[PDB]
Protein backbone atom coordinates (compact mmCIF):
# COMPACT_ATOMS: atom_id res chain seq x y z
CA UNK A 1 0.00 0.00 0.00
CA UNK A 2 1.53 3.24 -1.33
CA UNK A 3 1.91 6.48 0.45
CA UNK A 4 -1.39 8.41 -1.19
CA UNK A 5 -3.19 5.11 -0.26
CA UNK A 6 -3.28 5.05 3.30
CA UNK A 7 -4.52 8.61 3.32
CA UNK A 8 -7.84 10.15 3.27
CA UNK A 9 -9.41 13.52 3.83
CA UNK A 10 -12.45 14.11 6.12
CA UNK A 11 -14.21 17.88 6.91
CA UNK A 12 -15.36 18.52 10.06
CA UNK A 13 -17.87 20.93 11.73
CA UNK A 14 -16.36 22.70 15.10
CA UNK A 15 -18.58 20.01 16.93
CA UNK A 16 -16.14 16.92 15.25
CA UNK A 17 -19.46 15.75 13.23
CA UNK A 18 -17.90 14.48 9.95
CA UNK A 19 -19.52 17.00 7.03
CA UNK A 20 -17.25 15.39 4.54
CA UNK A 21 -15.11 11.79 3.34
CA UNK A 22 -13.34 10.60 0.82
CA UNK A 23 -14.78 7.38 -0.27
CA UNK A 24 -10.55 6.37 0.37
CA UNK A 25 -11.95 5.65 3.72
CA UNK A 26 -14.09 2.97 2.76
CA UNK A 27 -10.56 0.32 1.83
CA UNK A 28 -8.98 1.34 5.08
CA UNK A 29 -11.60 1.43 7.80
CA UNK A 30 -14.83 -0.08 6.27
CA UNK A 31 -17.03 2.58 6.46
CA UNK A 32 -18.76 4.36 4.05
CA UNK A 33 -18.40 8.77 3.55
CA UNK A 34 -22.51 8.38 3.28
CA UNK A 35 -22.96 6.89 6.35
CA UNK A 36 -20.17 8.96 8.49
CA UNK A 37 -22.20 12.26 8.04
CA UNK A 38 -23.31 14.34 10.88
CA UNK A 39 -21.52 11.32 13.08
CA UNK A 40 -19.29 13.34 15.70
CA UNK A 41 -15.65 11.80 15.04
CA UNK A 42 -15.63 11.12 19.30
CA UNK A 43 -18.06 8.83 18.84
CA UNK A 44 -14.85 6.18 16.70
CA UNK A 45 -11.94 7.02 19.09
CA UNK A 46 -11.18 4.25 21.64
CA UNK A 47 -11.57 4.78 24.84
CA UNK A 48 -7.94 5.00 26.16
CA UNK A 49 -7.29 7.63 23.12
CA UNK A 50 -10.45 9.83 24.19
CA UNK A 51 -8.82 12.72 26.23
CA UNK A 52 -5.90 12.85 24.41
CA UNK A 53 -7.74 13.92 21.09
CA UNK A 54 -10.03 16.02 23.21
CA UNK A 55 -6.42 17.95 23.99
CA UNK A 56 -6.04 17.73 20.61
CA UNK A 57 -9.04 19.47 19.83
CA UNK A 58 -8.74 22.24 22.11
CA UNK A 59 -5.35 22.74 20.39
CA UNK A 60 -6.87 23.08 17.14
CA UNK A 61 -9.78 25.00 17.99
CA UNK A 62 -8.05 28.02 20.15
CA UNK A 63 -4.28 27.78 17.48
CA UNK A 64 -6.09 26.50 14.34
CA UNK A 65 -3.54 23.48 13.39
CA UNK A 66 -2.07 20.63 14.97
CA UNK A 67 -1.21 17.40 14.53
CA UNK A 68 -2.94 14.56 16.41
CA UNK A 69 -0.05 11.92 17.26
CA UNK A 70 -1.07 8.32 17.39
CA UNK A 71 -4.93 7.24 17.89
CA UNK A 72 -7.00 4.19 17.52
CA UNK A 73 -10.02 4.59 15.14
CA UNK A 74 -12.69 1.72 15.62
CA UNK A 75 -13.08 0.30 12.15
CA UNK A 76 -16.51 -0.86 11.05
CA UNK A 77 -16.28 -4.23 11.21
CA UNK A 78 -13.94 -4.43 14.74
CA UNK A 79 -10.59 -3.58 14.96
CA UNK A 80 -8.76 -0.90 15.53
CA UNK A 81 -6.90 0.79 13.05
CA UNK A 82 -3.64 3.27 13.78
CA UNK A 83 -4.21 6.76 12.54
CA UNK A 84 -2.33 9.78 12.84
CA UNK A 85 -3.88 13.37 11.64
CA UNK A 86 -3.14 16.90 10.78
CA UNK A 87 -6.07 19.09 11.31
CA UNK A 88 -6.37 22.61 10.58
CA UNK A 89 -9.45 25.12 11.24
CA UNK A 90 -10.71 27.18 7.89
CA UNK A 91 -12.35 30.09 8.96
CA UNK A 92 -14.24 29.43 11.82
CA UNK A 93 -16.27 27.43 9.01
CA UNK A 94 -14.70 23.84 9.38
CA UNK A 95 -12.13 21.60 9.96
CA UNK A 96 -9.90 19.94 7.48
CA UNK A 97 -8.25 16.71 8.18
CA UNK A 98 -5.70 14.86 6.33
CA UNK A 99 -5.59 11.22 7.99
CA UNK A 100 -3.19 8.60 7.78
CA UNK A 101 -3.08 5.50 8.30
CA UNK A 102 -0.29 3.94 10.26
CA UNK A 103 -1.40 0.39 10.50
CA UNK A 104 -0.52 -2.41 8.17
CA UNK B 1 -21.42 25.38 0.09
CA UNK B 2 -17.83 24.28 -0.78
CA UNK B 3 -15.98 21.61 -2.23
CA UNK B 4 -12.55 20.18 -1.73
CA UNK B 5 -9.75 20.24 -3.85
CA UNK B 6 -6.25 18.94 -4.15
CA UNK B 7 -3.32 20.59 -6.93
CA UNK B 8 0.14 19.81 -7.39
CA UNK B 9 2.22 22.98 -6.48
CA UNK B 10 1.40 23.59 -10.73
CA UNK B 11 -2.54 24.06 -9.87
CA UNK B 12 -3.67 21.71 -11.44
CA UNK B 13 -6.38 20.11 -9.85
CA UNK B 14 -5.85 16.42 -8.54
CA UNK B 15 -8.71 15.50 -7.08
CA UNK B 16 -11.83 17.21 -6.87
CA UNK B 17 -15.28 16.46 -4.36
CA UNK B 18 -18.20 15.84 -5.79
CA UNK B 19 -19.96 18.83 -3.96
CA UNK B 20 -18.41 20.84 -6.92
CA UNK B 21 -21.52 20.19 -9.07
CA UNK B 22 -23.92 22.38 -6.84
CA UNK B 23 -21.14 24.86 -5.86
CA UNK B 24 -19.44 25.90 -9.75
CA UNK B 25 -21.70 23.33 -11.73
CA UNK B 26 -18.54 20.89 -13.48
CA UNK B 27 -18.42 17.04 -13.47
CA UNK B 28 -14.98 16.20 -10.89
CA UNK B 29 -13.72 14.78 -14.21
CA UNK B 30 -14.61 18.23 -15.74
CA UNK B 31 -12.04 19.68 -13.71
CA UNK B 32 -9.22 16.94 -13.19
CA UNK B 33 -6.51 17.58 -14.85
CA UNK B 34 -6.92 20.79 -15.86
CA UNK B 35 -5.33 24.14 -13.99
CA UNK B 36 -7.51 25.78 -11.38
CA UNK B 37 -6.11 28.94 -13.27
CA UNK B 38 -8.03 28.24 -16.49
CA UNK B 39 -10.77 28.66 -14.69
CA UNK B 40 -9.96 31.81 -13.38
CA UNK B 41 -10.87 35.74 -13.95
CA UNK B 42 -7.74 37.14 -16.63
CA UNK B 43 -7.96 40.16 -14.09
CA UNK B 44 -6.97 37.26 -11.08
CA UNK B 45 -5.08 35.02 -12.93
CA UNK B 46 -1.73 36.34 -11.70
CA UNK B 47 -2.77 36.65 -8.21
CA UNK B 48 -3.82 33.14 -8.37
CA UNK B 49 -0.63 32.13 -9.81
CA UNK B 50 1.17 34.36 -6.54
CA UNK B 51 -1.01 32.72 -4.26
CA UNK B 52 -0.02 28.82 -4.91
CA UNK B 53 3.41 30.12 -5.16
CA UNK B 54 3.32 31.51 -1.75
CA UNK B 55 1.31 28.41 0.31
CA UNK B 56 4.41 26.09 -0.35
CA UNK B 57 6.46 28.71 1.30
CA UNK B 58 4.20 29.42 4.60
CA UNK B 59 5.26 26.44 6.04
CA UNK B 60 1.83 24.53 5.69
CA UNK B 61 -0.33 27.50 6.93
CA UNK B 62 -3.25 28.74 5.57
CA UNK B 63 -3.85 30.80 2.60
CA UNK B 64 -6.76 32.42 1.65
CA UNK B 65 -7.82 34.05 -2.14
CA UNK B 66 -10.64 35.61 -3.19
CA UNK B 67 -11.14 35.48 -7.25
CA UNK B 68 -13.55 35.20 -9.76
CA UNK B 69 -13.98 31.33 -11.20
CA UNK B 70 -15.90 30.92 -14.13
CA UNK B 71 -19.10 28.37 -13.69
CA UNK B 72 -20.12 25.59 -16.25
CA UNK B 73 -23.58 27.91 -16.78
CA UNK B 74 -20.94 30.57 -17.76
CA UNK B 75 -20.96 33.42 -14.82
CA UNK B 76 -18.61 34.87 -12.81
CA UNK B 77 -18.95 33.74 -8.87
CA UNK B 78 -16.72 34.50 -6.55
CA UNK B 79 -15.03 32.30 -4.71
CA UNK B 80 -12.91 32.06 -1.45
CA UNK B 81 -10.10 29.07 -1.60
CA UNK B 82 -8.08 28.78 1.55
CA UNK B 83 -5.17 26.31 0.89
CA UNK B 84 -2.75 24.59 2.63
CA UNK B 85 0.48 22.55 1.99
CA UNK B 86 0.77 18.78 3.12
CA UNK B 87 3.56 16.47 2.66
CA UNK B 88 3.39 13.38 4.94
CA UNK B 89 6.25 13.61 7.33
CA UNK B 90 7.01 9.65 6.93
CA UNK B 91 8.26 10.67 3.04
CA UNK B 92 10.27 13.10 1.30
CA UNK B 93 7.86 13.49 -1.46
CA UNK B 94 7.21 16.84 -2.76
CA UNK B 95 3.99 18.87 -1.36
CA UNK B 96 0.76 19.22 -2.37
CA UNK B 97 -2.23 21.14 -1.81
CA UNK B 98 -5.67 21.24 -0.19
CA UNK B 99 -8.38 24.02 -1.13
CA UNK B 100 -11.45 24.43 0.04
CA UNK B 101 -13.57 26.44 -2.33
CA UNK B 102 -17.05 28.22 -1.29
CA UNK B 103 -18.50 31.33 -3.03
CA UNK B 104 -19.07 34.08 -1.09
CA UNK B 105 -20.08 37.28 -1.80
CA UNK B 106 -18.15 40.15 -2.89
CA UNK B 107 -19.62 43.29 -0.91
O1 LIG C 1 -11.09 17.35 16.31
C1 LIG C 1 -10.75 17.27 14.90
C2 LIG C 1 -10.03 15.99 14.67
C3 LIG C 1 -8.69 15.67 14.88
C4 LIG C 1 -7.68 16.65 15.42
F1 LIG C 1 -6.54 16.08 15.70
F2 LIG C 1 -7.44 17.50 14.47
F3 LIG C 1 -8.10 17.30 16.48
N1 LIG C 1 -8.25 14.45 14.56
C5 LIG C 1 -9.10 13.52 14.07
C6 LIG C 1 -10.44 13.82 13.87
O2 LIG C 1 -11.32 12.94 13.35
C7 LIG C 1 -10.83 11.71 12.86
C8 LIG C 1 -10.28 11.84 11.44
C9 LIG C 1 -11.20 10.69 11.05
F4 LIG C 1 -10.54 9.56 10.95
F5 LIG C 1 -11.85 10.86 9.94
C10 LIG C 1 -11.99 10.85 12.33
C11 LIG C 1 -10.89 15.06 14.15
C12 LIG C 1 -12.31 15.58 13.98
C13 LIG C 1 -12.03 17.09 14.11
F6 LIG C 1 -13.09 17.79 14.63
Amino acid sequence: KGLDSKTFLSEHSMDMKFTYCDDRITELIGYHPEELLGRSAYEFYHALDSENMTKSHQNLCTKGQVVSGQYRMLAKHGGYVWLETQGTVIYPQCIMCVNYVLSE
Amino acid sequence: TRFISRHNIEGIFTFVDHRCVATVGYQPQELLGKNIVEFCHPEDQQLLRDSFQQVVKLKGQVLSVMFRFRSKNQEWLWMRTSSFTFQNPYSDEIEYIICTNTNVKNS
